[PDB]
């Protein structure tokens, strides 16, 4: 549900503030969703 | 006997490396760190109060590292990309030495804060300084920056 | 940016001709002859092998 | 910073004049410097 700089995912939801727990960092990143993606190779 | 266009290009190219493409801003600025500030600050002396006993010197200023206190206050450094991405300002604090000057006897000096100010990249205050190629990579900037 | 796989005008494969293009020229060997060597016939296939850049060293250490 | 800080200057010294009112000792200072003065001056 989330990554920073340079590691690994983090758990959902939210109370009091967002930093990663694992990195101390601030940015979080949405991992783009395994699903099935059609590109048109054009 | 002649000189010849590349060996001239050699000399102006060294040059470029050299010195710095844009840094017109940079030694400026990095004038105005040190020579300058202390100027506006030694200047303007020191200050009130309408009761005549107490009286405050301003000393000298020193800028900190470049840092930002997030939610409900809390200290942590900054590097560009982190201000950038978060719509912060990349800039550190000013702390400045204050004498408490009563009935003319002065106190002690004592550091506090004066607020923050704007740091300008790869200057001197700024955390890209020094760096190296693969440190600013690390970074998330491009050295070409 | 990795070498435009294939070509533009001249359409054909280039791509695979990109290491040892590269390898031989970074040795002194003059890079007009490396490409007679070569598969690169035309010059506007030429071209697209000659003026490449490889941005994509700079931009994959970051995500 | 010339002009903002002369801001600062000025805030403080409405500060430290209007916060005695309420003949201070242990004064040792300065809780009454309001540093976002400042930086909004610079930054906005
Ligand atoms: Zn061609």
């Amino acid at each position: 549900c989330a990554k920073c700089g340079k590691e690994v995912e983090l758990d959902l939801a939210t109370a009091r503030e967002v930093r990663c727990p694992y990195c101390g960092s601030k940015i979080l990143y949405k991992p783009r969703p395994r699903v099935a993606r059609r590109v048109k190779a054009i | 006997p002649t000189l010849t266009p590349d060996e001239l290009w050699l000399v102006m190219e060294s040059y470029w490396k050299e010195k710095g493409f844009v840094r017109q801003h940079l030694d400026s600025y990095n004038a105005f760190i040190d020579h300058g500030l202390q100027d506006v600050v030694n200047e303007f002396g020191e200050v009130v109060p309408d009761i005549p006993n107490f009286k405050v010197k301003f000393g000298k200023i020193r800028i900190g590292q470049p840092e930002f206190q997030e939610a409900q206050g809390q200290r942590r450094p900054l590097y560009p990309m982190d201000a950038r991405i978060r719509n912060l300002t990349y800039s550190a604090p000013l702390y400045l030495e204050m004498i408490p000057v009563v009935n003319g006897i002065e106190q002690e000096p004592v550091e506090v804060r004066i607020g923050e100010l704007p740091i300008m990249l790869k200057s001197k205050a700024c955390r890209l300084y020094g760096l190296s190629d693969e440190e600013l990579i690390k970074l998330g900037e491009d050295p070409k920056d | 940016m990795i070498v435009p796989v294939r070509c533009f005008t001249c359409g054909k494969v280039l791509a695979d001709k990109y290491y040892e293009f590269k390898k031989r020229v970074e040795a002194g060997e003059d890079p007009g002859k490396v490409l007679d060597d070569l598969g690169v016939e035309r010059y506007c296939c030429r071209r697209t092998l000659l003026s490449h850049v490889e941005l994509i060293d700079q931009v994959m250490v970051y995500k | 910073f010339r002009v903002a800080f002369g801001q600062l200057v000025k805030d403080m010294q409405y500060q430290m004049t209007k916060t005695y009112q309420r003949e201070n000792i242990q004064r040792f200072v300065r809780n009454s410097i309001r540093p976002d003065v400042l930086s909004e001056r610079i930054e906005h």
